[PDB]
């Protein structure tokens, strides 16, 4: 990045580590977790660090396990101001076939609803934990291979580990 | 009935977060969903917005 | 003391709806079948909502009311149909 380092040093990217030997950083190739992101109006980010935009108004899929069916997430988009080029996120739905085949719903506040029933946070069921983070943002956590973030005013995140 | 407790003056209405507020920033609870005081809002076929506490839908 | 026996929690049961099991807890909280719940809770018949934002009030039908069991001041209201 335009600065020098002596040999034998080991700087660490978020993903993995790299070490200087004979003017050649050696590096590992071990996978590291991805992050799909929704924010702003309609600005997406793929797991592969792509950016793009799609201002559609319907219930779209966002992610899904596709060789088995451990989960499936569904965004719901609406126009969100007077302009036509302003399509923010209202609510996202989550689905776990591994537990009752239930149906979680993050709502436009900091609220959540399991099968129509509003719920106080925290919600320790067997696997999934749902709790506030700063007392202004929800955080789902199914297992150890899944996280989420608030869909109140539309800043949905995910965290998928390399098992997927 | 005419009950006893902790209220606040008539110009102020109760917010979720312990304070009470005028009806300018009093949100809407449409379909459960807590919309902020200014949230223009529509599918393809309906048209809806939250003005001052009430949820003004049309078609 | 031994002569101090307050109320902790009361349980309610409605065979007319799922044969469910409501539970008023030592706070102002409620739990249907183990699941904590945000107030209000409009199901078909029974309504549960705060009263002063410091006390729960169940209301099944029009022939039944309740009051808070947090620190133990349970009430009821039964109409003459019973």
């Amino acid at each position: 990045s335009g600065k020098r380092y002596p040999p034998g040093t080991s700087l660490s990217r978020d993903c993995n580590t790299c070490i200087c030997r004979n003017s050649q950083w050696i590096c590992s190739n071990e996978e590291c977790p991805g992050e799909c992101l929704v924010t702003g109006q309609s600005h997406f980010k793929s797991f592969d660090n792509r950016y793009f935009t799609f201002s559609g108004i319907c219930q779209y899929l966002l992610a899904r396990d596709c060789q088995d069916h451990s989960f499936s997430i569904v965004i719901e988009t609406v126009q969100c101001a007077d302009d036509r080029d302003a399509v923010c996120t209202r609510s996202v739905t989550v689905r776990l076939p591994g537990l009752h085949n239930s149906l979680v719903k993050l709502k436009h506040g900091a609220g959540v609803a399991m099968d129509g029933q509003d719920v106080q946070l925290p919600l320790l069921k067997g696997d999934l934990r749902i709790q506030h983070t700063v007392t202004a943002s929800v955080r789902l956590s199914y297992g150890e291979d899944l996280q989420m973030d608030w869909d109140g005013r539309g800043r949905l995140l995910v965290k998928l580990s390399p098992v997927y | 009935a005419c009950l006893e407790g902790c209220f606040c003056p008539p110009g102020l209405y109760m917010d979720e977060r312990g304070d009470c507020v005028p009806k300018a920033q009093c949100p809407c609870y449409y379909d459960g969903e807590i919309f902020q005081p200014e949230d223009i809002f529509s599918d393809h076929h309906t048209m809806c917005y939250c003005e001052d506490g009430f949820m003004h839908c049309t078609m």
